[PDB]
DNA sequence: TTTTTTTTTTTTTT
């Protein structure tokens, strides 16, 4: 028989649920926090998070290459932010794909040539990491402690979006389009928050580029927070999720929202606005830092469920990269 | 032993109905009758049996009747019989004479000719079963398939037909003709095999055939020629190897489209072979409707390992259908009238990416090049244009490239790793599988009197570093690799987008600063730009409605330009470098004389701050092979005062971008 | 009655 174990099953019954939940408006904060029962907040963490959980649809160009839509973002922040633990949630909701600490390789997603053969007389590749992790969730801890050799696929795992197999061999180029997320600690201490970015990269550089969003996250001290920090950690251990899997399922393959102007004609407002702000305060900004706009707002646009993106999705969108730089 | 049942399926009928399918036709006198002609008149060797004509002329066998038995359906379940059988046919109402067959003329065609001549003299002394059907043919037959608009008779179901992918090609399949489509790889160099294959006698002669069957078989001697035979003791015998046959054998494995796969799932590469007239018909990397024979050739072995017996199987080829293959100069003599040659068609250079015209102005010196020269000694002065460009770190201006290479004659799209040392010095990179040792030269070596475009240019390494070092005195790659000495001609044209090292370059920052590459590496280029992305609220504005262009729409340009294509444009390019101006002495002295000043204001500026100077010789030489490019595109071969000038306001303006 | 095998992981090293 074979049975695949944890798809799914939606009947009518359920999908009515997920749909009578899809009218409501503040939808998209709620599953946001339902996401972590223990964890503090972080809610636009979360939120990106979920933004991942979607795919953030595709769109393929006819006779050209594809425009990315899946969404790869980044840790970072002093030990003890929950980062670990909070790959670790990714780990069950999502339906895939793996996660893995640091180490990593060979190639990772890279296949390595199973050699010689195994068999019959014919030399074969295998599953990798990344591979396995195909159109699914690849985590990393410690992305930062990776070699720096694993990093040249990694590029290629992000904006080449492909596996290129030269080793013995074969030379199949394959898909490798994933969602990832990762999270790196500070290069060197606690100084992540005093020191600039450069330097407190810790991966550079065009690592960089293709992450969507790079979260630092202080563990700096509010006695005021401390006891809030305190009562729930305590009633630890002394909006539901299963659902939450069943309807982001659903919001997948039904639909994708394309796009309207209305999006357009903030954002790219939003965008200039930056470059002629952003540079002013921080570093870095790029046309791709926009096109996760585009990504960030389909997003959202799939929370909504609604058939079309729409202009209050990227004010989702503004909201997001306004935290993520600030 | 060995249980046998009764089927529907009969060939004696069949037969027939392959001799009434062959010389007797009229929709397409009919195609069977004198091409059939044309193969024996020695003029073509492919015989193309279309499925189409089986299916129009089951439209003659049926609407039109009498009603006849399946054909093509029977066809692409079985596959194989068909060409033993359809074609075995061919031989009886094949044309005598034919038309001027000579005899040598055509080296073994007197061998034959004599073997059935010495043959049947030979038994006409005996007399006073045969050499087999397939040994004399000179003729392949090659199925092709039907998609088709003419399967809508209907057959509806019958047809495959689709191009599917491997992970849908199953166990059933064996002994299938179907279609299968895929990228070429590895694609075994064309080799010959064997057909029958006569091998002499020592004593009383005559000669014995050794059908072919299979991939292996025993050879054999003792004698079987009676004469020679028990009388004394044995007639020795050996292998003739112009009394041989080789059917054309190429063997090359076709790779799945890897979004025919599901999302898991490694690309599984299937096998195939290739027979006849169609061989050379598939190079590297090449997606093609291949349609083919799908049999099982087990084993050799192991045997007993295997179990179970686990066929292994393998694809023949039987048809190719590939995606995708003066009144010249007047397709060109519209843009000859057009006017404006040099800065229209620098506008039309890369019309995807917005901006920077500049860029795109010296691009066009590139694409054209030229004109080179020949001391008469001689050693040549490029010639070639090595342009680089800057700045960092997107800037699609790998675009740039993208586009150049897709369209500049010869062109190399590369990067740091990227072409390798080995993969621009050639070595002796062992070969994989099909053996061995042999030497690919890439990159520099690989299209050569052409344009190399790198990214990631200052990851190339030191292996491309030194050699490409080389390249820049042009005419040559040496290796002392292994045993091999020589130097090889790159003659290579080099272009580079460097991506200058985390982040991005820092204006305040000297110059070189942002570079990690060699300071005496940026002499050897002629010409640089580098390129900012400095935001501003205003072309940031246009820039974000071109980002939002997409996806809107598909074509991103308007109001208003219409973009030059390739071929066109190429046409003239390559119409340019034959022009081959000769430098007027006035301009040459104003060459002089501008450079002076251009060789005192880099060098008056003294300590390197902005720099670089000296505007060393280098610049000079390109200068002058910048007008001599600029002149093709005037064609005039005069070469005018501006024609040297327009080079000159390239010269700073590549330069001094280093400000902003 | 015999068949047939070089990458990947790790290591100690200038
Ligand atoms: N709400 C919360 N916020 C932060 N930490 C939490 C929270 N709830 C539990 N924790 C605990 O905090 C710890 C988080 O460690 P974590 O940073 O995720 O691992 P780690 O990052 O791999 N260690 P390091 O690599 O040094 O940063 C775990 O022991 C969690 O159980």
């Amino acid at each position: 028989t074979v049975y695949p174990l944890h798809r799914q099953m939606l009947t009518d019954f359920d999908i009515r649920n997920i749909n009578k939940l899809s009218k409501k408006k503040d939808i998209f904060d709620i599953l946001s926090q339902s996401l972590a029962p223990s964890i503090y907040g972080h809610d636009h963490i979360k939120k990106a998070i979920l933004l991942m959980l979607m795919g953030g649809v595709e769109k393929n160009l006819e006779n050209g290459s594809h425009l990315r839509g899946d969404i790869n973002i980044l840790m970072v922040g002093d030990p003890s932010t929950a980062k670990s633990q909070l790959l670790r949630f990714v780990l069950n909701t999502a339906s895939l794909a793996i996660a893995t600490t640091g180490r990593g390789s060979s190639g990772v997603g890279l296949t390595a040539a199973v050699t010689t053969d195994r068999e019959t007389g014919e030399r074969r590749l295998e599953a990798g990491a990344m591979v396995l992790a195909d159109r699914g969730v690849v985590c990393i801890d410690e992305f930062d402690k990776m070699t720096d050799v694993d990093r040249v696929a990694i590029h290629e795992v992000m904006e080449q979006q492909t596996v290129t197999i030269a080793k013995a061999g074969i030379h199949t180029t394959l898909n490798a389009r994933c969602s990832v997320i990762a999270a790196a600690n500070p290069v060197f201490g606690q100084y992540d928050v005093n020191r600039d970015p450069h330097q407190n990269i810790a991966l550079p550089d065009s690592l960089l580029s293709r992450f969507d969003l790079l979260f630092v996250v202080t563990d700096d001290i509010n006695e005021i927070r401390d006891r809030s920090i305190s009562e729930h950690v305590l009633r630890t251990h002394r909006v539901t999720i299963p659902f939450l899997r069943k309807y982001v399922q659903y919001a997948k393959e039904r639909v994708i929202p394309q796009l309207t102007q209305e999006a357009i004609n903030v954002i790219v407002k939003n965008y200039t606005d930056l470059r002629n702000d952003d540079n002013t305060k921080k570093s870095p900004i790029t046309a791709r830092t926009l096109e996760t706009l585009i990504r960030l707002a389909t997003a959202h646009a799939k929370v909504r469920l609604s058939k079309t993106v729409n202009k209050v999705d990227a004010k989702v969108a503004a909201n997001l990269l306004r935290f993520a730089l600030l | 032993a060995l249980p046998s049942i009764q089927l529907p399926v009969d060939y004696n009928n069949l037969f027939n109905e392959i001799t009434d399918f062959l010389v007797t036709f009229k929709q397409d006198g009919p195609k069977y009758m004198a091409m059939l002609q044309k193969v024996a008149n020695r003029e073509l060797n492919s015989v193309i049996i279309d499925l189409d004509d089986i299916l129009q002329y089951q439209n003659e066998k049926f609407l039109q009747g009498t009603q006849a038995d399946d054909l093509v359906s029977a066809i692409q379940q079985n596959a194989n019989h068909f060409t033993e059988l359809f074609c075995r046919a061919i031989d009886n109402n094949m044309p005598l004479p034919t038309k001027e067959i000579d005899y040598k003329d055509d080296v073994l065609d007197v061998i034959l000719n004599q073997r059935r001549l010495r043959n049947e003299r030979m038994l006409s002394d005996r007399t006073n079963e045969l050499f087999p059907p397939n040994l004399t043919r000179r003729y392949f037959l090659y199925f092709k398939p039907l998609s088709q608009n003419c399967a809508r008779r209907y057959r509806k179901k019958a047809i495959s037909s689709k191009p599917l992918s491997v992970r849908q090609i199953k166990g059933d399949f064996l002994g299938q003709l179907i279609t299968v489509r895929g990228i070429i790889t590895r694609v075994s160099d064309v080799k010959p095999a064997v057909e029958v294959i006569a091998y002499t006698c020592d004593q009383c002669g005559y000669e014995v055939f050794q059908e072919v069957n299979s991939r292996t078989f025993t050879p054999l001697s003792e004698c079987t020629s009676e004469e020679c035979s028990q009388n004394q003791t044995k007639g020795q015998l050996f292998m003739s190897t112009r009394a041989s046959k080789f059917s054309a054998f190429q063997e090359c494995k076709i790779q799945e489209l890897s979004q025919q796969v599901p999302v898991g799932h490694i690309p599984r590469s299937l096998n195939i072979h290739v027979n006849g007239t169609l061989v050379r018909s598939l190079s590297p990397g090449d997606i093609v409707d291949v349609t083919g024979i799908f049999l099982p050739a087990p084993y050799t072995g192991f045997k007993a390992l295997k179990a179970g017996l686990l066929t292994e199987t393998y694809l023949e080829a039987q048809f190719v259908r590939q995606h995708k293959k003066s009144d010249v100069e007047e397709r060109v003599m519209e843009l000859i009238t057009s006017g404006d040659v040099y800065n229209r068609l620098a506008k039309s250079i890369a019309p995807e990416i917005y901006g920077n015209l500049d860029v795109k102005k010296a691009l066009l010196l590139l694409l054209v090049g030229g004109v080179d020269k020949r001391v008469g000694d001689g050693m040549k002065i490029r010639g070639d244009i090595n342009v680089c460009l800057m700045g960092d770190p997107g800037v699609a201006k790998s675009q740039l490239l993208k586009a150049i290479c897709k369209i500049s004659p010869r062109g190399v799209y590369t990067t740091g790793k990227g072409s390798s040392g080995v993969g621009l010095t050639a070595a002796v990179m062992k070969d994989p599988v099909t053996d061995e040792m042999i030497l690919e030269g890439g990159a520099l070596v690989l299209a050569d009197n052409g344009i190399c475009c790198i990214d990631e240019f200052d990851k190339m390494d030191e292996s491309d570093r030194t050699a490409i070092h080389e390249v820049m005195e042009q005419q040559t790659i040496s290796i002392s690799k292994a045993g091999i000495n020589t130097t090889l001609n790159a003659r290579t044209s080099i272009l580079a987008a460097a991506n200058p090292l985390y982040g991005r370059y820092n204006p305040r920052l000297s110059p070189l600063d942002n570079i990690n590459l060699p300071a005496a590496l940026l002499s050897r280029f002629d010409i640089l730009f580098l390129m900012l992305d400095i935001p501003s609220r205003d072309d940031d504005e246009k820039l974000a409605e071109h980002v939002t262009y997409v996806h809107m729409h598909n074509k991103q340009p308007d109001l208003d330009f219409t973009p030059v294509e390739p071929s066109k444009m190429r046409e003239y390019i390559a119409y340019a470098k034959t022009k081959r101006p000769v430098m007027s002495e006035a301009v040459n002295d104003y060459v002089v004389q501008a450079y002076i000043r251009l060789r005192q204001d880099s060098k008056r500026e003294m300590d390197s701050k902005f720099s670089f100077g000296q505007a060393t010789p280098r610049t000079l030489l390109g200068i002058i092979r910048l007008s001599q490019a600029l002149a093709k595109l005037r064609l005039a071969d005069m070469v005018d005062i501006d024609d040297v000038e327009e080079a000159l306001r390239l010269v700073r303006v590549s330069k001094e971008s280093l400000y902003q």
